[PDB]
């Protein structure tokens, strides 16, 4: 009864952090990319 | 021989085991270090071999404040190391970290200790938990810590002394979320439960004591004192006692309506001196006055179903009798149609001890009434209105679903809440 | 729940940051040197909450002090309780942020991010128990706001059980260096909003106003300004720093504080108002200091409380008093104010009483208050945001360092999504 209580709570705040790491990751995988971005247009501009 | 283990859960659980320990030992006459210079007081305390008094207890708490203070104070010899219990982190006043989060780390270590106590009795009759409703430890852990207990235990007997939260003295804006989380979990495993208004505390500490601004320490004292008169009857032997069984049989008719009200008299102020001696009459009297009560509610607006008077002191059974005759005469006293015997008296030898340097009066004889009265509905309804009016939003909600709760579980808890306000509807209609 | 980790980012955060470590050291009696020479127990009691006690009787601040600038540091190393500061806990750049939050959150502050997280996990695994972070910063700035938020990402991503606390000061036209503040502070109320569970909403607009207007101060100096947030960061601490019952860790005081996630920006608010140079002063009684809480005139934020509702109240009075009278006075304020409270979140003001009053007051009042009256706030800085973003002026400064408009258009409908959502608690009734 409380192993169908904890077991279905551990896996409930798994959730409520995977869904943060998760979502707060590709917070820097859009920081990696805009960021790659900001000397890349610098670059192509130079080629002119 | 007849065991009681006593298991303090939390600030106030703790803190309300020290008033206990402390009143207890005066009583019995045991000193801080455990020495002391009747036999039924070994029901709640141990011996060692070197002729010390062990309370038969476990302190637990998550955060170790509260506790360090027991194991620095004027008690630290009284207690063994290993029966004061903290973890670091505390449940934030949060259910679902006191039961779940920080709850799951400690509670093995807990149930060890509490199996070294049992290992030490030979006719274990059962637990006394004291908590308080509204912190995250007190609500959360000792949910987690009953539903332990029953598997470990089988049909072992628990008894709870719960602290009713109130807005003079409260520390959470949460304290209904964690008194209902904590009632449903609860249920089931507990055999009966004396609640306690810490408003009802508050006001008879002002009004009876004239302290106007009363401190947890003045509340305890109280608390402490109504503790003691439930507990006398099974760490002394009178010519009339009753233990854990006896309880249970006369208070508690269903299952679920597991909750009697005590009402407390006298409590006289430390100074006057003229306000005394009160009667076997005059003390009977006090308490079917809502003033005297633990929990506030209307037993007039109610029905009674059981009720349990514990004289203590001077008292002797024909002027018991005389009094409980003439509170007959008063029609306004109502019992369930399916109760036809509604006072069973005890009487207790010793006189009211007070703790020196308190706020109460040395007394002759004081008395502690229980009585199961559907009234007791009304402080529940209370509880499920503040949490009512906050659920609709969702406030706070979030904080609980975070540490692995879900929303289901405060529905479910609510709705069995539901059904504990019907039953009290359900058992005073006639048949 | 014990150490707190104190985290000091740019000019302002660095300011503001040495005031309230001069402060706290005076009320927990520790001098210059980190040497305890007070004369009460109460000061050390949860002295370990803000200071790590090193060999023999000194004490030494758990605070990293950041910055892009070098300048900063240098000037609180010079300051009276420079000297109290862990050498190895600054940590500088070379090349500043220019007031540019894509520089400070994208570029240079990217560059100098690792440094300060290898000085605060060095604090972090000294702790017993890390409660979490205290950040000072302004949002208005480069370092303070795009690098404070990076940090508050970062240190999220490696300890996101913890508490995240700020206190963030808001950018003012009346106290304005750069003309890019709005957009700054956009794109850091953007980051605030979803990475901080506390947020303390420190108005320069109001500061301003006080010094001006209340404290008769024609020229207010940051001096004047940092007076009145360094009496404010003492008031809003002192339930984490001394023995007490309530709100008296940071997840104690998130819970009572926090209803819905994203609603965590305290107004708060301090009673007397005094100068730097007044220490006069004769007045304040209870029911004078209990008045105040109502008293837009004592407001860190402009914003006027009576405009919308308080969802949860904190008040924390200091000083020799009758518990009796604030108990009564705090009563008598929500039964005549009732409307300005909301009625579905029961007994949700909670009052602390501290023997200790703060340096050069006999008696003080502290409020931090969760008010739908905030939004006044966030409309104030989406008007100012606006005005410049319609006519795309300044975007070339962030663009330059690879930011997209987007991010810009995200924040701004973040912003006002959090302004909405204030707005419907402020409408929403307990007819259930
Ligand atoms: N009568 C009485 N009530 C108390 C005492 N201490 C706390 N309470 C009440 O209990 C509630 C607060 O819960 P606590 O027991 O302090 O908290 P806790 O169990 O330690 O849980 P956490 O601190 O959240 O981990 C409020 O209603 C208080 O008024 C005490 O010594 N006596
Ligand atoms: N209250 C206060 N505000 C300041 C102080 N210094 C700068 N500011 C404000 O902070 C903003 C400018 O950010 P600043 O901290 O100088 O830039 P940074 O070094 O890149 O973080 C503006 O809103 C200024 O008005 C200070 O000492 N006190
Ligand atoms: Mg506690």
């Amino acid at each position: 009864k409380l192993a169908q209580k904890m077991e279905s709570n551990k896996e409930n705040r798994e959730a409520h952090f995977a869904a943060m790491l998760e979502r707060l990751q590709e917070k820097d995988k859009h920081a990696e990319e805009v960021r790659q971005r900001a000397i890349e247009e610098n670059n192509n501009w130079i080629k002119m | 021989m007849r065991e009681c283990i006593s298991i303090h859960v939390g600030q106030a659980g703790v803190q309300i085991g020290n008033a206990c320990w402390e009143l207890y030992c005066l009583e019995h006459g045991i000193q801080p270090d455990g020495q002391m210079p009747d036999d039924s007081f070994n029901t709640f305390f141990s011996e060692t071999g070197a002729g010390k008094h062990v309370p038969r207890a476990v302190f637990v708490d998550l955060e170790p404040t509260v506790i360090d203070e027991v194991r620095t104070g004027t008690y630290r010899q009284l207690f063994h190391p290993e029966q004061l219990i903290t973890g670091k982190e505390d449940a934030a006043n949060n259910y679902a970290r006191g039961h779940y989060t920080i709850g799951k780390e400690i509670i093995d270590l807990v149930l060890d200790r509490i199996r070294k106590l049992a290992d030490q009795c030979t006719g274990l009759q059962g637990f006394l938990v004291f908590h308080s409703f509204g912190g995250g430890t007190g609500s959360g852990f000792t949910s987690l810590l009953m539903e332990r207990l029953s598997v470990d235990y089988g049909k072992k007997s628990k008894l709870e002394f719960s602290i009713y939260p109130a807005p003079q003295v409260s520390t959470a804006v949460v304290e209904p979320y964690n008194s209902i989380l904590t009632t449903h979990t609860t249920l089931e495993h507990s055999d009966c439960a004396f609640m306690v208004d810490n408003e009802a505390i508050y006001d008879i500490c002002r009004r009876n004591l004239d302290i106007e601004r009363p401190t947890y320490t003045n509340l305890n004292r109280l608390i402490s004192q109504i503790v003691s008169s439930i507990t006398a009857s099974l760490r002394f032997d009178g010519a009339l006692n009753v233990d854990l069984t006896e309880f249970q049989t006369n208070l508690v008719p269903y299952p679920r309506i597991h909750f009697p009200l005590a009402t407390y008299a006298p409590v006289i102020s430390a100074e006057k001196a003229y306000h005394e001696q009160l009667s076997v009459a005059e003390i009977t009297n006090a308490c079917f006055e809502p003033a005297n009560q633990m929990v506030k509610c209307d037993p007039r607006h109610g029905k009674y179903m059981a009720c349990c008077l514990l004289y203590r002191g001077d008292v002797v059974p024909k002027d018991v009798n005389a009094a409980i005759a003439t509170i007959k005469t008063k029609r306004s006293i109502q019992f369930v149609d399916w109760c036809p015997t509604g006072f069973k008296v005890g009487i207790n030898y010793q006189p009211p001890t007070v703790v020196p340097g308190g706020d109460l009066a040395k007394v002759q004889r004081a008395v502690c009434m229980l009585s199961n009265t559907t009234a007791i509905a009304e402080a529940w309804a209370r509880l499920d209105h503040k949490f009512d009016l906050m659920y609709a939003k969702r406030a706070f909600v979030h904080w609980y679903v975070g540490e692995g709760m879900e929303e289901g579980e405060f529905s479910e808890a609510r709705e069995d809440m539901a059904a504990l306000e019907k039953d009290y509807e359900e058992v005073g209609v006639d048949s | 729940m014990r150490e707190i980790v104190h985290i000091q980012a740019g000019q302002c955060g660095n300011q503001i940051g040495a005031k309230f470590w001069e402060v706290i050291s005076d009320e927990h009696g520790i001098d210059p040197t980190g040497s305890y020479h007070g004369d009460s127990d109460l000061q050390l009691e949860r002295i370990n909450v803000y200071y790590n006690e090193a060999t023999g009787n000194k004490y030494v601040p758990r605070a990293i002090l950041v910055d892009l600038e070098p300048g900063t540091m240098d000037s609180v190393r010079s300051g009276p309780f420079g000297q109290i500061f862990r050498p190895d806990n600054f940590v500088f750049g070379q090349s500043g942020a220019g007031n540019n939050w894509a520089k400070g959150h994208y570029t240079e502050g990217a560059e100098l991010v690792d440094s300060v997280l290898d000085v605060v996990r060095k604090e972090s695994e000294s702790c017993d128990c890390l409660q979490g972070f205290q950040l000072t910063h302004s949002l208005g700035g480069g370092t303070g706001s795009g690098m404070g938020t990076l940090l508050i990402s970062k240190i999220r991503e490696e300890y996101p059980d913890r508490i995240m606390n700020t206190f963030s000061v808001m950018p003012s036209p009346k106290v304005s260096d750069t003309v890019v503040e709005p957009y700054n502070a956009t794109l850091s109320v953007h980051q605030l909003v979803e990475n901080t569970d506390e947020t303390y909403s420190i108005d320069n607009e109001a500061l301003y106003d006080i010094c001006f207007r209340t404290l008769k101060l024609t020229t207010p100096t940051y001096g004047d300004l940092n007076h009145l947030v360094s009496a404010t960061m003492s008031g809003v601490t002192t339930c984490l720093r001394f023995p007490g019952q309530l709100n008296a860790d940071l997840r104690k005081l998130a819970v009572n504080m926090v209803p819905f996630p994203r609603l965590h920006f305290f107004m708060p608010g301090f009673a007397p108002l005094t100068s730097r140079g007044s220490q006069q002063y004769r007045a304040l009684t209870v029911p004078e200091l209990t008045q105040q809480m109502f008293d837009s005139k004592n407001m860190m934020a402009a914003c006027d409380p009576r405009h919308g509702r308080y969802l949860t109240v904190a008040a924390i009075f200091r000083g020799r008093m009758s518990m009796k009278e604030v108990d009564e006075q705090m009563l008598n304020v929500q039964n005549k104010n009732s409307s300005y409270f909301v009625e579905w979140i029961p007994n949700n003001v909670k009052t602390a009483v501290c023997d200790i009053p703060p340096r050069g007051l006999k008696m003080s009042a502290t409020f931090i208050g969760n008010s739908t009256a905030i939004q006044e706030l966030f409309k104030r800085i989406s008007e100012q945001f606006t005005a410049m973003f319609r006519r795309k002026a300044f975007l070339h400064w962030y663009t330059g360092e690879g930011m997209d408009e987007m991010e810009f258009t995200e924040a701004e409908s973040n912003m006002n999504d959090l302004v909405s959502e204030y707005q419907q608690y402020q409408d929403a009734t307990a007819d259930e």
